[PDB]
């Protein structure tokens, strides 16, 4: 299976500078051309450029000629972009591509690299827990909750019970209060489950390696 | 630059109906013979997916519910019958000319019936009073349609400010939308009330959905 994988997230000071990867697998690297497009929050795409990984060819969407690097690592299958002094405009998400099997458009994709260019520090999240409170408990089913609150800058990754607990979670996107950012999660289980089994939610902020799993006790 | 136009930008239908998604290029991107326009369907939280690509070739893998058509400048993409799994943001990207462009996309919404929220209200953890802050949550889940209120009320009185809102993007598995709203205090001001509702309303309507807690 194809695979590109791509770097974690960013958060860049304005006027730096900063460098992704994207490393490719389940294929002949050299064979096919490497692609990179950019999205930005309101959702909308655009094309940055091309990259011959067997002779380092490149081909650049005008807009972006000088504001975008191409580059690639053969022994390694991997491929690098370079973005170069940012600004706000380039808060957004980047994706690598490829064509492997000639559609002639743009076949596999990465999971995306999160880059925002901010002059803000890294502020972890508070994690709490949401418990129903002496609530119903007779084989009807029971809401849980987690907030994550107050953390800079995004993303963030909420899970159930290391993952265990895929079905009945909902988890909303982050708003911004302040110039801070807070979102929450909730996942819903029979009443057996809890307080019997134990429901714990594994909060987690790349920013500032954080890493919290806070339990939901009554 | 050439430009991709999309139409419609929004559209909703029932179930097992048909969607029909037209693209206009502000070019021809014929080329031999063939036309070079691609569709990506694109599910909120991941990457697009290659959909049918030159104009009018189903990607191995993908649900014959697909067909896309048309030629020169004008394009379109045609799902029958409609299904939960495919609300989504579609795009129709040409790949004639440098360089490659993106359509201003269309969001696809299910049509479904009628559906009431599950409200369920949460107090503040003693961990968050500890640090003076108190924010009592309300999720309302799985309801239908998007367009749904939520009154705050703190002792019989309506809270205006402090209110955080979130919706869900439409579910893959029902349909339904899920909406998660904050009223954000300080634990001094929640010290000196004892009564927090939340309520739901649907549109207009009168008969809302309310859940509460007091302090004890």
């Amino acid at each position: 299976e194809v695979q590109l994988q791509q770097s974690g997230p960013e958060l860049v000071k304005p006027g730096a500078s900063v460098k992704m990867s994207c490393k490719a697998s389940g294929y002949t690297f050299t064979d096919y051309y490497m692609k990179w497009v950019k999205q930005s929050h309101g959702k909308s795409l655009e094309w940055i450029g091309d990259i011959n990984p067997n002779n380092g060819g490149t081909g650049y969407n005008q807009k972006f000629k000088g504001k975008a690097t191409l580059t690639v690592d053969k022994s390694s299958s991997t491929a690098y972009m370079q973005l170069n002094s940012l600004t706000s405009e380039d808060s957004a998400v980047y994706y690598c591509a490829n064509d492997y099997g000639s559609t002639y458009g743009f076949a596999y994709w990465g999971q995306g690299t999160l880059v925002t260019v901010s002059a803000a520090k890294t502020t972890p999240p508070s994690v709490y827990p949401l418990a129903p409170g002496s609530a119903a408990q007779t084989n009807s089913m029971v809401t849980l909750g987690c907030l994550v609150k107050g953390y800079f800058p995004e993303p963030v990754t909420v899970t159930w019970n290391s993952g265990s607990l895929s079905s009945g979670v909902h988890t909303f996107p982050a708003v911004l209060q302040s110039d801070l950012y807070t979102l929450s999660s909730s996942v819903t289980v029979p009443s057996s489950p809890r307080p019997s089994e134990t429901v714990t939610c594994n909060v987690a902020h790349p920013a500032s390696s954080t890493k919290v799993d806070k339990k939901i006790v009554p | 630059d050439m430009v991709l136009t999309q139409s419609p930008a929004s559209l909703a239908v029932s179930l097992g109906q048909r969607a029909t998604i037209s693209c206009k290029a502000s070019q021809s991107v014929d080329y031999d013979g063939d036309s070079y326009m691609n569709w990506y369907q694109q599910k909120p939280g991941q990457p697009p997916k290659l959909l049918i690509y030159v104009a009018s070739n189903l990607k191995s893998g993908i649900p014959a519910r697909f067909s896309g058509s048309g030629s020169g400048t004008d394009f379109t993409l045609n799902i029958h019958p409609v299904e939960e799994e495919d609300a989504a943001t579609y795009y129709c990207q040409q790949s004639n000319e440098d360089p490659f462009t993106f359509g201003s996309g269309t969001k696809l919404e299910i049509k479904r019936a009628d559906a009431a929220p599950t409200v369920s209200i949460f107090p503040p953890s003693s961990e968050q009073l500890t640090s003076g802050g108190a924010s009592v949550v309300c999720f309302l889940n799985n309801f239908y349609p998007k367009d749904i209120n939520v009154k705050w009320k703190i002792d019989g009185s309506e809270r205006q400010n402090g209110v955080l809102n979130s919706w869900t993007d439409q579910d893959s598995k029902d349909s339904t939308y899920s909406m998660s709203s904050t009223l954000t205090l300080t634990k001094d001001e929640y010290e000196r009330h004892n009564s927090y509702t939340c309520e739901a309303t649907h549109k207009t309507s009168t008969s809302p959905i309310v859940k509460s807690f007091n302090r004890n």
